């Protein structure tokens, strides 16, 4: 899963999702790009997100990426720069510890603080 | 009869042609770029851009297409009234 890890974290990180094949958890529409509605596919999710913390992170992933995907759209830059803030994140280097716990959710979080910080940042004074 | 053609029919339909054929030509009047419909909608459309916001430390005109395309939406759509259209239909 290299690769695929480069995908989850560049998701993450600029809200752009690259799946050619389609197995990526969740998809875009264009199957005007203004109701970005978006789509779980349950069949490749990593969890059975049937209690509420599972669905918890899902759904911070979610929110996470349509806000960095609105904050390049209404920039007009399709990038994000790394020094926009402080907080620094890192790519999934040993996915094998992080897929079992207790620093799954600690990386998404973190990725949640650097959204809202930045989100907010920019309804708030640009 | 004559006064409703040239004055309902034509002239409606020409004002419009120059009013799109010339939205280009202006500088911001108002920062947002406003429509204003026949049923009261107000639409911007656009992206409405950070106030000059310094974060961290160009508008549309029409090609060739886009003239040729507008010019003939006049005329057919004056020729699409009712008090013209000889054969189709409608």
């Amino acid at each position: 899963s290299q690769d695929y890890c480069t995908m989850l974290y560049e998701w993450l990180t600029q809200g752009i999702l690259n799946d050619p094949y389609q197995e990526f958890m969740t998809y875009d529409d264009l199957e005007r790009a203004w109701d970005t509605q978006y789509f779980i596919r349950k069949d490749v999710l990593l969890r059975d997100c049937d209690s509420e913390e599972d669905k918890n992170l899902l759904f911070k992933m979610l929110r996470t990426g349509i806000l960095l995907k609105v904050v390049r759209a209404s920039l007009q830059i399709p990038t994000i720069p790394s020094n926009s803030s402080d907080i620094t994140i890192q790519e999934i280097n040993d996915f094998a510890d992080l897929m079992e716990g207790s620093n799954l959710e600690l990386y998404v979080d973190k990725c949640y603080s650097r959204a809202n910080e930045i989100f907010l940042k920019l309804f708030f004074q640009g | 009869m004559e006064s409703y053609y040239l004055n309902c029919i034509i002239e409606e339909n020409f004002k419009e042609m120059t009013r799109k054929l010339q939205r280009t030509e202006n500088k911001s009047q108002n920062q947002f770029d406003l429509i204003r419909l026949n049923n009261g909608t107000i639409e911007l459309n656009g992206i409405l851009t950070p106030k000059a916001e310094v974060l961290t430390k160009i508008e549309k005109t029409l090609n060739i297409d886009e003239l040729e395309s507008v010019h003939n939406t006049f005329l057919t759509n004056i020729l699409s009234h009712k008090l013209f259209a000889t054969n189709t239909s409608e």
